RNA sequence: CAUGGAAGUCGGAAUCCGCUAAGGACUGUGUAACAACUCACCUGCCGAAUGUACUAGCCCUGAAAAUGGAUGGCGCUCAAGC
């Protein structure tokens, strides 16, 4: 447990130097984003999230080195990092929401909003008819190319949706889910 | 033939067993030791092998 | 590249282990053109990664690749 | 080694009644009434709070402890049976002769029962008869399907596992026979 | 490095560093090979015990013979057994 030990003196060294400690709520994001996000906040500013800290701030707590530790004691419910940065709170607000990624389906996600194809040109080979006819998809193919004549609704809101459209929403670039960083109350504001 | 799901579907009801080595009794894949009394609840078991 | 000598034809049919390289500042100027692709911070971990990257090569005469990065007492550039 | 007190609870949603008397459950909700008798085991019922139904033993075993979780999963079953109903789907798989099943309707009588014929190209024709409670459905969602579907989980289970052990092959190779009706699927009627 | 090809995964010998709480010269599948998937590993939930060997008391398997049958008999289970 070389970096259980590890953990500790960089937890207390590196929350005296910074007065400004910022909390983040992340869930469920691909580690290239934190790999992404964290070359891009390479140069200013260090963020580090680990496991609960049932006690270790309670430490901190107890002796007087800051008597707000014990205001942001209960704060702490599941899956919270926090950001260690020297920058203006304001300049701060918006500067991790950047590179929001486009998260395709996962054959079932539940769509919370009825999902659309509009009225177009798909372009592709017409050798992939075959999917239409699994789904019984309205397609007359003009030019070589696959033409929704008219519109076919995938799923309903907040149902599942089915594995046929989920693969077939993957090379048709379109998803409800849009995933980004989630900014949580910081220090009562 | 058979379709490989069905086919995988009907093989888990008789081709993935435990053998016990001293009554010949089928045994659950992950079991341990035999459930019959006249073994003496032996852990002697093998796996069933399969049919190529 | 630097490998040994030249890799004639028809004779990487038996082992072809005879590609030991020298240990040197040339490494380290062919070290800028990766710069570090994967962070590395000032690049002092890549000039550690790509002086251990030969590892089989064992660097040059006694001193060894594992070694020479391990030894942090080389100078940044 | 006894334990002095143990204990579980079981919640109970706003929809369905219960009543127990001499240690024999009934409860009866909207899709209907199920009854059991638990007047082997030696348990304390009570009721917790408003919506939590208690049970608990004193000074157990080790044995008799083990029953405690037992009793409460079966009557957690009643209540989920009482409330979403079971369904079981099943497959029929052969590889030259087709097998054809004939479920005819009520016998002059509640119970079900499902006729088999040429099972491995045998000219046998088979009967086995269902308890009562069980309804019997050949799908029409897609082909070569069986639906089984009832109010309690034992009735239903077993009823399909009869379907189970009445096709069995004799004097052959079961590694290469693959010849059979087998369960694939349980699940609840609602959801 | 050999290589239709083998970006870990005919293969030979090596086996390092970056950034992390962790995510590999790869744990398999997969594939021309990759990718993909998974695994490992750490974290999100959780809420107090766990795992691995050995020792000896009772009980059980090991335990098959010829007329019908003997803890002396009936019988006995918080014993009427040890
Ligand atoms: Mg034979
Ligand atoms: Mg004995
Ligand atoms: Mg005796
Ligand atoms: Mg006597
Ligand atoms: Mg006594
Ligand atoms: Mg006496
Ligand atoms: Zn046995």
């Amino acid at each position: 447990s070389g970096n259980k030990a590890g953990y500790f003196d960089k937890l207390k060294g590196l929350l005296e130097e910074y007065p400004s400690i910022f909390v983040v709520s992340v869930d469920n994001v691909s580690s290239q984003q934190m790999h992404e996000i964290r070359k891009a906040l390479r140069g200013q500013g260090v963020v580090l999230m680990g496991k609960n800290t049932m006690v270790r701030r309670a430490l901190k707590t107890f002796m007087p080195d800051h008597p707000e530790y014990e205001r942001l004691l209960p704060f702490v419910k599941g899956n919270v990092g926090f950001v260690f940065t020297n920058g203006d709170l304001k300049e701060v607000r918006e500067k991790i929401l950047s590179n929001r990624i486009k998260a395709p389906a996962r054959a079932g996600a539940i769509a919370p909003v009825d999902v659309w194809v509009p009225a177009g040109n798909t372009g592709m080979e017409p050798g992939k008819t075959s999917f239409f006819q699994a789904l019984g998809i309205p397609t007359k193919i003009a030019r070589g190319t696959i033409e929704i004549t008219t519109d076919i609704k995938l799923v309903e809101a907040g149902a599942k949706v089915g594995p046929s459209e989920a693969t077939l929403l993957n090379m048709l670039n379109i998803s409800p889910f849009t995933y980004g960083m989630g900014i949580a109350q910081v220090y009562d504001q | 033939i058979i379709e490989p799901s069905l086919k995988a579907l009907a093989s888990k009801f008789n081709c993935d067993k435990m053998i016990c080595r001293k009554c010949y009794a089928r045994l659950p894949p992950r079991a341990t030791n035999c459930r019959k009394r006249k073994c003496g609840h032996s852990n002697q078991l093998r796996p069933k092998k399969k049919l190529k | 590249a630097l490998k040994e000598p030249p890799r004639d034809r028809k004779k990487e049919k038996n082992i072809k282990h005879n590609k030991s390289v020298s240990l040197d500042e040339i490494i380290e100027i062919a070290r800028t053109m990766r710069f570090k692709s994967f962070s590395k911070d000032l690049k002092g971990g890549v000039k550690e990664i790509l002086g251990t990257a030969f590892s089989v090569g064992c660097q040059v005469d006694g001193k060894s690749p594992k070694a020479i990065s391990d030894a942090i007492e080389a100078g940044e550039i | 080694m006894r334990y002095i007190h143990s204990e579980e609870t079981i919640p109970v949603p706003e929809n369905l009644k219960v009543s127990i008397k001499s240690r024999l459950v009934t409860v009866e909700g909207p899709r209907g009434k199920l009854q059991k008798d638990l007047s082997h085991i030696a348990v304390n019922f009570s009721v917790v709070k408003k919506g939590v139904i208690g049970l608990e033993i004193h000074h157990g075993s080790r044995k008799d402890v083990a029953a405690l979780r037992t009793v409460r999963t079966i009557i957690n079953n009643m209540i989920i049976g009482v409330t979403k109903g079971f369904k079981y789907k099943m497959r029929y798989v052969y590889a030259h002769f087709p097998i054809n099943v004939n479920v005819e309707k009520n016998a002059e009588t509640g119970c079900y029962e499902v006729e088999i014929r040429n099972f491995i190209g045998e000219k046998i024709v088979r009967k086995v008869v269902m308890a009562p409670g069980v309804e019997v459905e050949i799908s029409k969602a897609q082909k070569d399907e069986l639906i089984l579907s009832g109010n309690s989980l034992e009735a239903v289970s077993q009823s399909a596992a009869d379907i189970q052990q009445i096709c069995k092959v004799r004097n052959k190779d079961i590694r290469k026979f693959l010849d059979g009706i087998y369960v694939s699927e349980k699940g609840n009627i609602v959801e």
